[PDB]
């Protein structure tokens, strides 16, 4: 359960919080996708990378030495956590999209969450945030030792895990 | 065949504004129609009991009944006996209960320790420790506040008061907050209100933005 | 007379690097012959208790039993089993002793606080804090070392520990030194030694003095 | 034939938590029938030794035998000896190990030498260095822990132990640890715990950052 994300603040901090808005990176990185128009959303830059990623002291990747099996764990729990959290600061109703029974915008925002997961893993993202690119990079190591098939295989399970947390 | 009579805890007078007296009995033989009753000094009857529970299964009876006092009354210190009518006992049983005497007030010191830094390095979690000192009696309840709003109890949590290496006397709280990095680096004030009887107004807070420590005279900063 | 467990806890084997079983035989009255011996399941164990307790002020011995066992021995999990045989006691009571199980081991992360900045402006004390929290089991030992020599254990003293406030099934302690300002002021590293079952060293030390929280490459002083 | 038994050095006390013992041995006939055993003066029952090595095709057969002893009986120093019979040898062959006694115990200093920037200026590596001076054992364990997380021994060398240069008694040690640059840089507090008889809880630390070592540049003096 406990992962070490935080109560998301990408559009503002959840009351009693008031500042912390995170706003839209339309910047593109010369090394990584050279040009890209897309502009990093919000909340893909404040993404629930979970035990995947530590920024302690930096940033490095938590996942240089870690099996399939244990992959697939660690990116169900951060999927989990992301649900919880998006939830939580949907409910209190402090993303700006968010001012059935769910919170207004709460499944848009758990199904973004989803995709950005999917193409985290696949290594496909469309701007490489300071996050992506190096768990792109072990993802595709850790699966390679071909990553398409794989997520084609566990999409299931990683959508089981947001239904789960819902 | 005793009684345990609850005192109201300092916390408990703070926290709902009135005095309530919980007597709980134990080690009771089992059968029904058992009531009870609070009476004080002069032994007039104060208030019906409520929220009486169903017959302890445990075969040890527990069973709340809640007296409203007055505030003054108890700041007094009278003792307060509550009667428990019980068919095996001839007399009903009766367990009293009155505010220490004595006690030195002594006013707590109330500092707040922010997070270490090698603890935001981590950058996932802090903990903002609101010590408490040099106080007495051992009863005190800080609670915490963020921008002036109250948190909710689960964020933070109160160490029991233990005595003080260098007092005998005086007793010491240790209560955290749990936050998250982010919020701490980002200006926030998280104060602490600490609620005890030696205080004047019987509340103190001290708050720790991020920026408490720094000089205020010269914003020094370091570029590359 | 009934017969009651007292196992040992990582802050009583730590301290004393052997771990000791102690029986425990509560408000016995002051008899004779006064029997006690240790068995495990097989049974070969055979430790002889030394200098039972005196008579307490309620004039009724308590029996304490006084065993060596190897460190592996007792980290095997085997339940120990103590042997009580005594007059009063109508027919001997073995008491069983044995160490909880299922409970994951999480290291802690010993933060150490600096004394706040407004303690110190009293010129009266400070107390340095020893935060050790995400830890778990809930059993720490908590020394304080000064210049690398160990501190009387009157000068500080280690909370009990508590469940986290956020982490479900984490803990966290803390120990808090109380030294004059002029020591403080002085510096002498006042280090914090924490001994904890899941730390991978099995323990661990901080460090604090003035000259830890300001900054190192620039010494920005500000003079009238 | 003669058997060579080894004391559990304290690299295999600290690092596995138990006293594993073995009884290599010169030998002349290759192969027996008959296994190891320990003996105690005490003459307590032997330990199950097993997995013992196969026949040496040049005659200098050697064979291990593993038991498990009390930490605190083996710190005594109390003698025991290692009992191997044969067909070929009728006669036990009875020899005896204890640690030595009468050695003083010396406190290490351990200093954590940073990279030479000779080195970090190239950008390819930093070999960090755990000085490891003054100890009167031989024995010695140098562990190092990156970022709080223990590394595994491939990371890191640790020099065997040799006599200090000047002091004739007390010994020194080395253990380097080489990261890239790039994670130096990061200043990850890299840290180096020396486990020693002599310390007061056998194990001491010493943290090097990228910050450490580095004085006031810049000394801004604001006066008005
Ligand atoms: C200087 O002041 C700004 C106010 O906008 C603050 O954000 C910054 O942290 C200050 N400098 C340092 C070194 O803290
Ligand atoms: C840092 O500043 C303080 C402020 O007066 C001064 O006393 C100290 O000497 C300075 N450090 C060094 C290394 O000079
Ligand atoms: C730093 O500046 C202060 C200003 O008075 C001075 O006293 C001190 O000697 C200086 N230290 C160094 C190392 O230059």
């Amino acid at each position: 359960y406990i992962r070490g994300c935080q109560s998301k603040t990408y559009d503002g901090k959840i009351f009693p919080g008031k500042g912390g808005e995170k706003q839209w990176i339309c910047k593109d990185t010369i090394i990584h996708g050279d040009t890209n128009g897309a502009c990093i959303p919000p909340r893909t830059q404040n993404l629930c990378v979970g035990e995947l990623w530590d920024k302690s002291y930096g940033g490095r990747s938590n996942i240089k030495n870690d099996t399939k099996e244990l992959l697939k764990e660690k990116i169900k729990n951060a999927i989990h956590k992301e649900t919880e959290l998006l939830y939580e600061y949907h409910d209190t109703g402090t993303a700006i999209i968010s001012k059935n029974g769910l919170p207004k915008g709460f499944c848009h925002a758990v199904q973004r969450s989803f995709i950005d997961y999917k193409n985290m893993i696949l290594g496909t993202s469309v701007n490489i945030y300071e996050h992506i690119g190096k768990l792109q990079e072990d993802i595709k190591k850790i699966i390679e030792k071909n990553v398409n098939a794989w997520w084609k295989g566990i999409e299931r399970e990683m959508w089981d895990a947001v239904r789960c947390a819902i | 065949i005793r009684v345990f009579a609850i005192p109201p805890s300092f916390a408990s007078i703070f926290l709902t504004k009135s005095t309530k007296l919980t007597c709980l009995v134990t080690d009771l033989t089992t059968y029904d129609s058992v009531t009870i009753s609070w009476t004080r000094q002069n032994g007039e009857a104060v208030k019906t009991h409520t929220n009486i529970s169903e017959s302890h299964p445990n075969a040890t009876f527990s069973a709340v009944g809640e007296a409203s006092i007055c505030e003054d009354d108890w700041n007094s210190g009278e003792r307060f006996t509550c009667t428990v009518t019980h068919t095996d006992l001839p007399s009903p049983l009766k367990q009293t209960i009155s505010r220490p005497k004595g006690v030195a007030l002594h006013r707590p010191d109330v500092y707040l320790l922010p997070p270490a830094r090698e603890q935001l390095n981590l950058r996932e979690s802090a903990t903002i420790t609101c010590l408490v000192t040099g106080f007495s009696p051992a009863d005190v309840f800080v609670q915490w506040m963020q921008r002036g709003q109250p948190l909710s109890p689960e964020k933070y949590v109160t160490s029991a008061p233990m005595p003080e290496p260098q007092a005998p006397g005086r007793y010491f709280a240790h209560s955290i907050l749990t936050v998250s990095e982010e919020e701490w680096n980002t200006g926030e004030t998280y104060t602490c209100v600490v609620a005890h009887e030696a205080l004047p107004n019987r509340v103190t807070e001290r708050t720790v933005d991020k920026s408490t420590g720094k000089p205020t005279l010269y914003n020094v900063s370091l570029v590359m």
